[PDB]
């Protein structure tokens, strides 16, 4: 339930309000359903070393891996909070030529990130290192004074 | 006019990805401790309320011919069958010369010519000191003639494989299986009422779990599968290539009443330590050949439909021809499938014997009473030994089911092969029934689905900026 | 160590003492025994088999997700930080119309959950939805 | 006016079932026992066990329905299956046997064929030549076929596969601390007296269970735990007769058991390198295996048990200890494993005591310390152990070279109350029971209940979000 | 700059800047994340059932997950869960290595410095937990 | 006053032992050829490995106590066992064999009786007929029994169980990358010359080992890694004797090996679907397998190794290169696998030099191919190969159709310093070694070590908390 099926809508309207409500719905749901089924089956003890059981165990690992890598990344860039955080990293001129309206009201999320793929590693690295190190230095200076 | 990088979690963004799938069947299947069912033991509970969020303004591309799930679950059910029969008896000692009678007796009208066989032999159990003469019953399909001495015979795949009987208790009724994905992954559903199986799909939704899919395996005729919507739909890798099989999904379910009208007493000979070879004891009453009931008009109407469809695909001014399989392994030559566990090889010659015309295909068939459309009866056989489709090795024996057996499958699909014979200036297109490939019988259920991982991380410029 | 010793005590007795501090130590001890065990066995390599190798592996899994599913809950309502955190959700009198004396100085945590068992899921989902309203207010402030 | 406040780390548990792992402290592993019952997989135990006391707690306990009893049952089944899995199947030795009387008549010799020197023909790795040879078998192992005053086989050969237990693997019991994973806890009922299931007022909690020796024994409990201050009777329904009666003793009764023979351990090469192990011969007199019980001590314990059984079924009823009714050898005769060797001991002497409520009187001891202090249990020996749950999967115990000497501690009983026509008489006829490993484990895990830990909690407080 | 633990030979101050890069790869598992995606096979045929490598790879995954989980749990128990760097109210008892900050941040490398402190590592960690418990009790006193 | 400051992601590592996974190149999967005994399970190699260098670092290494050697040793053993375990057991074939030394006395032929046309009687899948079937074997596979001129069997029957390799599975080794799970790292010594134990001048790190081809070779290291500017000699104790001496070469020596026989593979069917693969016959003339080796190249290589050995055992030394003393063919006669077939080559020619004190230094020159007539290696074939550390579990190598062609590069030598009573002579002798998969692993893993990365860190800072 609450699966983000608003890929067709551009970040112009859905991202501002509709997606965040749906995202909170999905995060709570994909947590409630998965762990509900897990608890029920674990009590039943039907789970075993059987072929299907090793498929379930492999998937249980993948869920954990995906969730943990995501949360790690988020915490490694300070955004341990909610789904929307604003970094102090400027937008490089190398990726541009699109107006705020283009990026938001005209470009769908799937289409937008499909042009940033050549720069995804650079953007993610230059976010985590910049803001996190700078904020650590600031905290240290404030505590010293 | 300053734009800063802003991280957004939960963006509606997915990418093509292949992953592990896990089964989910039914709480009711667990109820009554059926156990014998070889597929529901480790399945998680199906969510009673499915989640089918619809996608709007989306035209996702789909390639059912390049579907991961197909191969995934293909090897899954290939291994799943192997694990189920792995603890069961290996019928290695049975590979012995057999003294086989006529039927059992000449107490004679006579529609049989050897189906009972009454193969007798001398075999050694775990007691490796005493030969133990006895006898069992086998349809000619399982007894290969040897030595041409007259009544010398052996099991069909003794010199090519190892025959393992299924554990008698093991029941072989498929139950709906809902593939579900680990979180962060989703299944995309191509909910268009008409898909070529290739190219972009407009009407599109998604599910975290596939709909119920019975892993019914059948050749030529798809049984208890899924129905097409409003129109019969034909999907091929390459229609103009002859080698490519042709998936034909019917929009109408056709009832096929198959039965084994022989009351059978079942005898369990003990061979080895606690290992028991289950075989037929005898048949109570007269033996009647297994038959299947097919409505003539309903089938002919479906024939008209698929014929018009193949004309539309190729040339609407072509003659269509329907022949039977050229030759090869029994599975492809005749419609074979499991019924209550016993396997029936029905000579579906009559099913594909009608040739239509571009000039023809004008009207349909209307029955004038029950005796008008007297249901066609298909000459069906029983093959107890089945070699794996992929490898002649590890052939599996089917324990005989005691007494009466009767099934009522609904034909939801067809498998066809075009032969590129020299009929260029004839336009006479011949299509022959094809099978022998489990993957083809899964492509006919997985086409609407597609697995994509979800990467809910996204970044975009915003005039907002982190406080210093 | 640091196991639920104050579970026989009432909600308030337990809260003013062990729940705030001993339970924090209990989570640390859970990590300490795991840190020692998961290391020493990693210096064995006779582990990670099937007959008991799968048993311990399954247990380690179950611990992992059983802990994450709670972290996730904390994340969905924002309380990923302090173990004790309040909510903007008003306690509806419909859920157990009893005075705070009967709630804390009387009911113990074990019997408290049984009366609130029907409310549990309802309240947990209400807390996250209230967080969404607060997040929308935060966007307005931004 | 109040708001719900999320509470993490709340003292709340719930009954649940979960995977549990073994833990042996690796003392056996450092010794180098070559993996006994999979000791190389048990994680080392905590140096100091923790048992926090749960004051003002009345947790209900249900030992009969406890998941641990069945989880352990299946895990122990898997252990015994893994042990025999790589071992040598004995399919070729399912043949006819030419057997002598014992070893010779140059023998007093009360034994009447317990060695039955059997000889036969076999096919070794060289699958072209027979090889006559002789090995020794106790009568329990060999069944005679056709009764032509000769010709023998093996009891389960035709209907069941046998697998010889590997000699490198010892079968000595080792303590196991079934430890629960984090987020779960084991509740420990510390009442001085219990009825199997019921509310417990003295309760504690343990991260791992106490060391447990998974011994499979019938009609007796060996190397087990001791009750507190009083013998305790436990049964799901004492009022019905079909259910077994679990008894736990307050004191230990030493059981000196030994096979007093020097045995040469001949090995026969069978197939490609697979060596079937047997007994060459027995140097010296073939003294029958026997067990030593204190006559006074066992009577005193039997009178304690009787008084407890009287309490259960009224003072009017008198307690009768009759011998096992009949059935499989393990049920009819008390049977265990000594030093990797399985015994079979007649239990008639232990269960031949009738107690009248009028004559109960006191406990009978002896000023004399010499004589009438030893109850010698006539023990026979069986190597081919039939599986307890399934007809197939029978196992073979290789003989242990030399004399095998053991000394356990009788720590309880497994009994069966019968529906006799002596109900008008008012006599409770109690007979030894066995054949179910779950009862053996119920005698240990009764005091434990598995509950998950839910640190999540909600609570109305005057506190409100600091928005 | 440095791809991985380049600041290993660098002192305390130099290694602080690259901490985020070294902390991203703790659970990143980039080599393991992608399975046989290029050949479109998941986990090389679900680890070929349970092949020797299948077991090895699956076990290596749980260790990356538990090791990071344990590290994050430690961060959580002392409060500074999300924060990679956090001050503590624990006064630095002068007994542990009597050295000036200059020698530490300008001369002593992190790898060489965590051979001295190994003796008192557990002591220090528990001090942090008790200081957080003291902070919680002080908060209760304020309420 | 200072306060503790918890640091996260700090570059501090501690020597640790952990499980590692294999990551072969994407190209190996692209072939779609069935797994080569250890291949499909592996994850794909990351296009470019990160070899980040660790400047200002002096990390100590211990190649002789590295866990990875043992871990991989066990991995390669288990990988072979799993690959050949589903295949056919050749236990039914342990039968008396009637053999002719040569099918035709075509005199001529170098073989005196290598062909040994052995015809046996085997029960087929049909357990009713004995079918006399001929098969071809080498002397190394058949033991003469009964002292009869034609009575033969197999080397490992009563001794061990033979299992043939599945023909579809090939044997061409492929480069493998050992990668650690995140939070762990591998340190690579960058020192041009390394003793293998002790501090490293330049250190680097890789999350993945360089590609290693797990070739198993004796007295030689084939298709192995090379040294830098100088042949390196490593041994835990050079002053010891039993310690095998590892040598890594700086220059690769090409070795061209081929079995020059066109062979047809008869597939005899034995039992229910189990088909044993043998040799139907040899097409054309029969030529013994050999290997080609440059004279000068080998001599100059021996010159460099002899200099290195005088350096490590006193400047004034005379090193005699001799052959193995005796024992199993594995370590006496250099052996390896060419195209999935085992080759045993008598490398007596390679080490037949007495040497001079000052004869060294003048490197010999190639004055034409007539001068440098390439060294010919008398090679044999042993189809039945035994487990190196296990008496049982022997494996049969199916024959390969056609003529095999191989061209590996010599990259290393294994040596054994004998402690002969010749200290006054100062004639150091170094016999070829081998016989241990670990020795091969140590040669390629010397530069690697695995360390857990602890991101948790402590440090006093003036910074304090916010009350
Ligand atoms: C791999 O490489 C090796 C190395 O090149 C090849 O083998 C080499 O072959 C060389 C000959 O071709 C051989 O050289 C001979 O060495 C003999 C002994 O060497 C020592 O002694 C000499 C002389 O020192 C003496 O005097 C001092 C005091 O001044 C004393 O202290 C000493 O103890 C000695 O008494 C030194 O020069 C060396 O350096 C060593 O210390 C010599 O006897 C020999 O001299 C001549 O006599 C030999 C017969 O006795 C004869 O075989 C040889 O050819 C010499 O013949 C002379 O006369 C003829 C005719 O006039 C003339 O054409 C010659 O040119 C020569 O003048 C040589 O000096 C190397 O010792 C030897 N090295 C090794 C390690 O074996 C090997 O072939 C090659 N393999 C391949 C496959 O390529
Ligand atoms: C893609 O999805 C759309 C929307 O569901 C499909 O269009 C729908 O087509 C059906 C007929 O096939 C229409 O039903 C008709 O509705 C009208 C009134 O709207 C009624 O008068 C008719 O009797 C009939 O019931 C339906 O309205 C129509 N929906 C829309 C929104 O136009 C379309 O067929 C799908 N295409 C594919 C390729 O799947
Ligand atoms: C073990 O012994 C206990 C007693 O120590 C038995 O428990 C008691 O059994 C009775 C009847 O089975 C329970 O019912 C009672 O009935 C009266 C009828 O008026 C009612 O007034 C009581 O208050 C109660 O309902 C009783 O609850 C139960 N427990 C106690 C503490 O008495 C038990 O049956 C024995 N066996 C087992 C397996 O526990
Ligand atoms: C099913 O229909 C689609 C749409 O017409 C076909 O896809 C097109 O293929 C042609 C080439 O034959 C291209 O020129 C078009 O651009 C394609 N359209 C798109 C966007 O998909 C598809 O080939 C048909 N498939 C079958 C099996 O007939
Ligand atoms: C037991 O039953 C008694 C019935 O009368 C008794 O009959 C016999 C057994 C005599 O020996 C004597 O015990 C009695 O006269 C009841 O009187 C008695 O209360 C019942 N219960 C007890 C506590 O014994």
């Amino acid at each position: 339930l609450g699966f983000l099926g608003a890929a067709g809508s551009t970040m112009g309207a859905a991202s501002i309000t509709l997606t965040v409500q749906a995202r909170l719905l999905l995060s709570g749901i994909v947590q409630q359903q998965n762990n509900l089924l897990k608890a029920i089956e674990a009590q039943q003890h039907l789970l075993k070393l059987t072929v299907w059981g090793i498929k379930q165990l492999q998937a249980r690992v993948l869920t954990v891996e995906r969730y943990l890598r995501d949360q790690q990344l988020l915490g490694i860039w300070g955004c341990s909070g909610k789904l929307i955080c604003t970094t102090a990293v400027p937008w490089n001129a190398s990726w541009s030529n699109k107006t705020l309206d283009m990026i938001w009201n005209n470009m769908t999320w799937m289409e937008w990130e499909k042009e940033i793929d050549n720069y995804t590693g650079l953007i993610y690295t230059l976010i985590e290192e910049s803001q996190n190190q700078q904020e650590k230095n600031e905290k240290e200076l404030l505590e010293l004074d | 006019e300053k734009l800063w990088v802003t991280v957004y979690y939960g963006v509606p963004v997915w990418k093509e990805a292949t992953t592990t799938l896990f089964c989910a069947s039914d709480a009711k299947a667990y109820d009554t401790e059926v156990h014998n069912v070889w597929a529901t033991h480790a399945c998680v509970p199906t969510d009673p309320n499915p989640q089918e969020v619809v996608l709007e303004n989306v035209t996702e591309n789909f390639n059912m011919w390049k579907n991961n799930m197909v191969e995934q679950m293909h090897e899954d059910i290939i291994s799943l069958w192997d694990e189920s029969l792995k603890p069961c008896v290996k019928l290695t000692p049975l590979c012995v010369t057999l003294n086989c009678t006529d039927l059992r007796n000449v107490t004679n009208s006579e529609g049989m010519r050897g189906e009972i066989k009454n193969c007798s032999f001398n075999i050694t159990t775990s007691i490796k000191d005493k030969v133990k003469k006895d006898y069992a019953l086998f349809y000619k399909l399982d007894v290969v003639p040897i030595d041409n001495d007259n009544t010398s015979y052996r099991l069909i795949n003794c010199n090519t494989s190892t025959i393992t009987q299924a554990c008698p208790k093991v029941s072989f009724e498929p139950i709906p299986i809902h593939y579900c994905t680990p979180a962060g992954f989703a299944i995309l559903k191509c909910k268009d009422k008409k898909f070529n199986g290739t190219g972009p799909c407009k009407n599109v939704s998604t599910v975290q779990c596939t709909h119920g899919i019975k892993p019914v395996v059948s050749t030529q005729l798809l049984l208890n599968g899924s129905l097409a919507e409003e129109e019969v739909v034909i999907r091929s890798s390459n229609f103009t290539d002859n080698a490519k099989n042709i998936i034909v999904q019917l929009k109408e379910s056709v009832e096929i009443n198959c039965t084994r009208p022989n009351n059978n007493t079942r005898k369990s000979i003990h061979i080895g330590p606690g290992k028991a070879f289950y075989t037929t004891g005898d048949i109570i009453g007269d033996i009647r050949q297994a038959h299947c009931n097919i409505s003539r008009t309903k089938w002919n109407n479906t024939l008209n439909q698929i014929a018009t469809k193949l004309k539309e695909q190729f040339g609407n001014n072509k003659t269509i021809v329907f022949n039977q399989s050229s030759g090869g392994d029994p599975e492809i030559v005749m419609h074979s499938f499991n019924c209550g566990g016993e396997f029936f090889y029905c000579n579906s010659t009559q099913l594909f014997n009608s040739t239509w015309n571009f000039n023809g295909t004008w009207n349909l068939t209307q029955s004038n009473g029950t005796e008008g459309n007297d249901t066609i009866t298909l000459p069906c056989k029983i093959k107890q030994i089945i070699n794996m489709w992929q490898e002649v090795g590890k052939a599996m024996y089917a324990p005989p089911i005691r007494g009466q057996i009767r099934c009522s499958s609904n034909i939801t699909g067809l498998i066809l092969t075009r032969d590129g014979g020299n009929n260029h200036n004839n336009d006479t297109e011949t299509f022959r029934p094809g099978g022998g490939d489990m993957r083809d019988n899964w492509r006919s259920e997985l086409y609407k689905y597609k697995v994509v991982k979800i990467e809910p991380l996204g970044v975009a410029p915003t005039k907002a900026k982190r406080r210093v």
